[PDB]
C-alpha cells in the first residue's frame, strides 16, 4: 500500500487557527517591508545652493 | 549617477557663474576656447621688449 497519497490523511485547518496565522504573516510582512524599506529616513538630502563656498 | 546626500553639492562652474555675476562681470562663457596661437608667453615677451627699450632709453 501507497499510504501517502494525496486521498488519505487530510487534516483540515481549523478557521480560527488559519485566520490568526493569515493576520499574522501579512501583518509582519508588511510591517517589515515598509519599516525597513519605506521608514529609511537617514537618506536625507538638503537643496540649498546659497551654501556653497568659494574664495 | 545619483545625487549625493548631505547638502546637494553645486558644480563648482556654476558656482563661479553666480559669483562673477554678482560681481557685475560676465558668466562663465562654457564654450570658449583657448588661445593656441599669440599664448601668454608671446604677449609677455612682446611686453618684455617694450619695457626693457622704455626703461633704456628713459
Ligand atoms: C504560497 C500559497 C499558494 C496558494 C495560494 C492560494 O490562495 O491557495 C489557495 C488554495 C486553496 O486550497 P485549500 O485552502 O487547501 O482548500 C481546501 C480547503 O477548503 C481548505 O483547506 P486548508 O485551508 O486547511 O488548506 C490550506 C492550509 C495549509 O495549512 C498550512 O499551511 C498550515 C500552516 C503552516 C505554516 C508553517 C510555518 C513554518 C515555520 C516553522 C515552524 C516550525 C517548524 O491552510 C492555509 O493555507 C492557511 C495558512 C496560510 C499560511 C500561513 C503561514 C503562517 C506562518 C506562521 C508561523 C510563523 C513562523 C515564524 C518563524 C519562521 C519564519 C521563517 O491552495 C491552498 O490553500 C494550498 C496552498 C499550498 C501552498
Amino acid at each position: 500500500y501507497f499510504t501517502r497519497v494525496h486521498k488519505y490523511n487530510h487534516v483540515p485547518v481549523p478557521f480560527i487557527l488559519n485566520v490568526g496565522m493569515s493576520i499574522s504573516i501579512v501583518t509582519s510582512f508588511v510591517y517589515f517591508t515598509y519599516t525597513s524599506l519605506w521608514v529609511r529616513p537617514e537618506y536625507d538630502r538638503v537643496v540649498d545652493p546659497s551654501k556653497a563656498y568659494v574664495n | 549617477r545619483h545625487p549625493n546626500y548631505g547638502v546637494l553639492h553645486v558644480p563648482f562652474l556654476d558656482a563661479l557663474n553666480k559669483e562673477a555675476l554678482a560681481r557685475g562681470k560676465d558668466g562663465v562663457n562654457m564654450g570658449a576656447e583657448y588661445n593656441l596661437v599669440f599664448t601668454k608667453s608671446m604677449a609677455d615677451q612682446v611686453v618684455d621688449l617694450i619695457l626693457d627699450d622704455v626703461q633704456k632709453r628713459v
